[PDB]
């Protein structure tokens, strides 16, 4: 009754952006990445692939609430590199090692005879 | 055929004007349940 | 070959049994997370109920009309209501399906999954057809009926996801084990007497080299290897299930980059 | 009331598994853990879906209309 | 899941784990006011002064009732019925304020006078929501 709707977990609102960017003040060369209508399935991927980059200084995810499907992603680099794009290139790692995952999973059940 | 109201016991359709007495066509029972809507009612599948 | 490895153990139409090795075990949860919860599925969405005399309430039935599987092999060939551009439901984005069942004979008389039938056109893809896995090929028996008792419904089966509500759930219970032998010391385990007596030995210990007292803990070790067992409930085939869960995985981070992009536009 | 389609904690169908279930212990004479084992409910919360289910319908099937 | 609170798996209420259902019957008679001075149970409008609801009496079918399918709501009158006063002053049940659901069975009967007695029951799913106690 005071319930929301399903949908409104993954289904993006009026003028609700998937990316919000803000610098983080309290650090030089940090950003932090408000992802609406998401959660870990996500957001630990992320965090984890981000963790993988040298050039990362800090990497962190949280779930500020559980009502809501959003999460804030603080991410701080080395100078003279974009957080933007260590998240950019930590994305790329995760869909070329799925799309790898996806290759030879594919090759193993062709290989499956029940 | 026209539906209006239907029998409990015997369940015969029954079918009565207001003030046409309440009890029942074949068996004389007093007690009657209403139609139900031809208006088509609808619900989600969760 | 290239990158996280995969090694089948066991298959069949309903379970996938199988290795992760050399993946990161947030990437290993987050497809688990992934084949449950976010891939696309086609379910009853709206009953219109015609007529009822079941002892069994129109919302009762309703909710078990949903719960029913029914075909999703080419899901990504009907669209998401939603993004369709009709008022309400079409063939593009929906599968129309009729339920019509009434108690002639005197014994007690069953409605099942398979007395369903599709009045929307198909355009040729295998959707909306009724799941049956069942010996005597009924399917899921919605209800029983008496005499006079009738049951006569319109459903609108529709694409969706288990975020939605778990009827658009293609995953039954997922297994999930790593580090069989407790070796990276990422549990404690409570005990009266003896830690490895008391708690029980797992299949997978099988596959995994034990300790041996005299060795050193490594704290070097990380984790990676990780035992699965996918179970379709039948709406999409098992292997699809750990595909299409890969590749809704990757549609997701794609999206992010693709949303990325459009930021670096102002 | 009626067998309900799908254990609830992991969506595993139960529902088509009901008279199959019965059969296993009537006619086959089999006893309720063997049966469900053999039905395939492995994990125990598919196992108290059917095994712990009241099939109530039957008794209210009984009355006339 | 603290103090005395839980976590429920919402996969499982889904599948319809600890879902009730809920009715709740309102009745009414066409009380005699003495000899020939009866109430009637009907379909009401605005005819001279008559203290009508603020619910949809729509609603009701002619002989005052709702129809048993039909979705009824806040205080959507679910029984239409008007005393004399010497035209017609309203009589009519809404339902109640903090409720909703469907029609699920009307019964229109007799009282041992001999006078129209009715009782309507409607019918509500309840789901486990996150107040909700076990
Ligand atoms: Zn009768
Ligand atoms: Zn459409
Ligand atoms: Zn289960």
């Amino acid at each position: 009754m005071n319930a929301p709707d399903r949908f409104e977990l993954f289904l993006l609102g009026e003028g609700e952006s998937k990316l919000k960017i803000d610098p983080d003040t309290k650090a030089p060369n940090a950003v932090v990445i408000t992802f609406e209508k998401e959660d870990h399935t996500l957001g630990n991927l992320i965090r984890a692939e981000l963790l993988n980059d040298r050039k990362v200084l800090f990497a962190a995810y949280k779930v500020e609430h559980p009502f809501f499907a959003r999460f804030k992603l603080r991410i701080q680099t080395t100078e003279g590199y974009d957080p933007k794009d260590a998240l950019k290139n930590a994305c790329n790692s995760i869909i070329n090692k799925l799309g790898a995952l996806k290759t030879n999973f594919e090759t193993e059940w062709n290989l499956q005879t029940l | 055929a026209t539906l209006k109201y239907i029998c409990a016991e015997c369940s015969s359709k029954l079918s009565l004007s207001r003030t046409d007495a309440v009890r029942c066509k074949d068996c004389g029972h007093r007690i009657l349940l209403k139609a139900r809507t031809k208006r088509l009612v609808q619900f989600e599948a969760r | 070959e290239e990158g996280p490895q995969v090694k089948i153990r066991e298959a069949s139409k309903d379970n996938v049994d199988f290795i992760l090795s050399n993946v990161d075990l947030a990437m290993a949860n987050s497809l688990r997370r992934v084949m449950i919860a976010e891939i696309p599925t086609l379910a009853i969405d709206s009953v219109e109920v015609e007529t009822n005399t079941t002892v069994l309430a129109d919302e009762f039935i309703a909710h078990r009309l949903g719960l029913i599987p029914l075909q999703s092999m080419d899901i990504e060939q009907l669209e998401y209501s939603r993004d369709c551009f009709c008022e309400d439901h079409c063939d593009k984005c929906s599968v129309v399906l009729t339920l019509q069942a009434f108690g002639e004979s005197e014994s007690t008389t069953n409605v099942y999954s398979k007395d369903l039938v599709i009045v929307s056109n198909l355009m040729g893809r295998n959707i909306g057809h009724p799941i049956i896995q069942d010996k005597e090929g009924n399917g899921v028996l919605i209800c029983k009926l008496r005499k006079g008792q009738e049951l006569k419904l319109t459903c609108v089966a529709k694409k969706g996801i288990a975020k939605e509500h778990a009827k658009w759930g293609p995953a039954a219970a997922i297994e999930f084990e790593y580090d069989p032998w407790n070796k990276l010391k990422h549990t404690d385990y409570w005990y009266e007497q003896d830690s490895a007596k008391e708690w029980p030995q797992s299949k997978n210990c099988e596959y995994e080299d034990p300790p041996n007292e005299g060795d050193p803990f490594d704290y070097k070790a990380q984790a990676d290897t990780f035992y699965m067992n996918v179970e379709s409930v039948g709406s999409i085939p098992v292997d699809q299930v750990v595909v299409r869960g890969i590749d809704t995985l990757q549609k997701k981070v794609a999206s992010i980059l693709l949303a990325l992009t459009q930021m670096d536009q102002d | 009331m009626i067998v309900p389609v799908r254990c609830f904690s992991c969506g595993k169908v139960v529902g088509d598994k009901w008279e199959s279930y019965l059969n296993l212990l009537q006619e086959d004479e089999l006893d309720e853990g063997t049966a469900l084992s053999r039905l395939g409910l492995k994990r125990y919360c598919c196992r108290r879906m059917i095994l712990t289910h009241v099939d109530l319908i039957e008794k209210f099937l009984r009355y006339n209309p | 899941n603290q103090e005395d609170s839980m976590i429920m798996n919402q996969s499982s209420i889904d599948r319809g784990l600890f879902r009730s259902l809920f009715f709740r019957s309102y009745m009414d008679q066409e009380k005699k006011y003495g000899m020939s001075i009866t109430e009637t149970f009907e379909k009401p409008q605005r005819t001279n002064t008559l203290r009508m609801k603020h619910g949809t009496y729509d609603k009701l079918d002619d002989d005052g009732l709702i129809a048993p399918g039909v979705r009824v709501s806040g205080e959507d009158v679910i029984i239409g019925k008007t005393t004399p006063i010497s035209s017609k002053r309203d009589a009519s049940t809404p339902l109640r304020s903090t409720e909703n659901g469907i029609v699920d069975q009307v019964l229109v009967t007799t009282n041992q006078d001999g006078l129209k007695f009715v009782k309507v029951r409607v019918r509500t799913t309840k789901i486990p929501q996150i107040g909700d106690k076990f």
